[PDB]
């Protein structure tokens, strides 16, 4: 249902955001089921923390929000996160909310598929700074 | 309360105090103190201010304390199979295995993970920065309950006294690092074997 949502927002295009596309599962399912929106497809990790990274230490706001699209694909959630699946899960939440402290811009997670109870216990915690 | 106690490590005359360190081993837990004191004096410790504009070195250490930087505290790799730890003490944050460690068994369906590891506001004195969240001001980070060797060095330099800081980045004694960033490519590569 979120991912729905999240496809008609890339067919409005009004919104000035950008939509962060991650994992081979989840560009399938952009690309076989469908300008101020931004779309970008990464397939590690690496890729959005540099990107979040960049979005910080630029000067100017660029997008009103942002929206991560399947964080748990990247990880490798299946079961309970692991020790190494919680810091990568962090250290993604702190520099994605770290742009909302520097520009003021929302911050959302679309799950494709079932969302991970424990990744959504980490995003509210790190929410509670912003 | 933690800010007062630490503030003494350096006396006005910017020397070591001897008698508070000796202390400083008794009052803290998993041998922390030691193993802080260990990172403060490795040379390993960076922190990173991003300074488009040129500014006065004392107004980057000053900034620290009273401005709004943007800044990345890093602790640099010690060997060829190692990658950057990176510290965000505004939200009690440190990437090393510790902290991730800490907080995974806490994570279950129903339970603000602040309330297993966080404290409330109400007892802490209003001058005591230790541990102060941005955002949340009727919570505290609890550094019984989570804190990692990074994040008390840090702590120690950043929320104690700026002749903390001054202390153990200036001088001869310099073992930490300030450094201003003009680039952002240089900013970027900071970051590039932090995941
Ligand atoms: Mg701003
Ligand atoms: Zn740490």
């Amino acid at each position: 249902n979120a991912e729905r949502a999240l496809l008609q927002l890339v067919v409005e295009d009004d919104a000035k955001a950008l939509v962060f596309v991650l994992g081979q599962d989840a560009r399938r399912y952009f690309e076989e089921e469908l300008q101020n929106v931004g779309v970008m497809f990464l397939d590690k990790l690496q890729y959005l923390y540099m990107y979040l990274t960049k979005l910080e230490v630029d000067e100017a706001p660029e997008y009103r929000t942002l929206v991560v699209y399947g964080l748990e694909q990247l990880l490798g959630a299946g079961g309970e996160l692991d020790a190494d699946q919680v810091r990568l899960a962090s250290l993604i939440y702190n520099t994605a909310f770290r742009v909302r402290v520097r520009h003021g811009a929302a911050v959302r997670f679309v799950a494709h598929g079932a969302p991970h109870a424990q990744l959504q216990q980490l995003e509210a915690h790190w929410r509670l700074f912003t | 309360n933690y800010s007062k106690l630490l503030r003494n490590l350096v006396t006005e005359d910017n020397v070591l105090n001897e008698v508070v360190v000796s202390f400083l081993y008794q009052l803290f837990p998993r041998d922390l103190f030691v193993r802080a004191f260990s990172l403060l004096e490795s040379a390993d410790m960076f922190i990173y201010v991003w300074m488009p504009t040129p500014k006065e070195a004392d107004e980057l250490l000053e900034s620290l304390y009273n401005g709004t930087p943007l800044y990345r505290p890093i602790v640099r790799p010690r060997g060829p199979d190692d990658r950057p730890v990176c510290v965000d003490l505004d939200h009690w944050f440190c990437s090393c295995t510790e902290f991730a460690a800490t907080c995974r068994p806490h994570l279950v369906g129903d339970t603000p993970l602040s309330d297993a590891l966080f404290r409330p506001t109400e007892a802490a004195d209003p001058d005591d920065c230790f541990g102060m969240l941005a955002g949340l001001q009727h919570l505290r980070a609890d550094p019984e309950k989570l804190m990692c060797e990074h994040l008390f060095a840090f702590a120690i330099l950043l929320q104690t006294d700026l002749r903390v800081l001054r202390h153990f980045s200036t001088g001869p004694g310099a073992q930490v690092f300030v450094l201003g960033i003009t680039s952002i490519d240089e900013w970027l590569k900071l970051h590039l074997n932090v995941v």
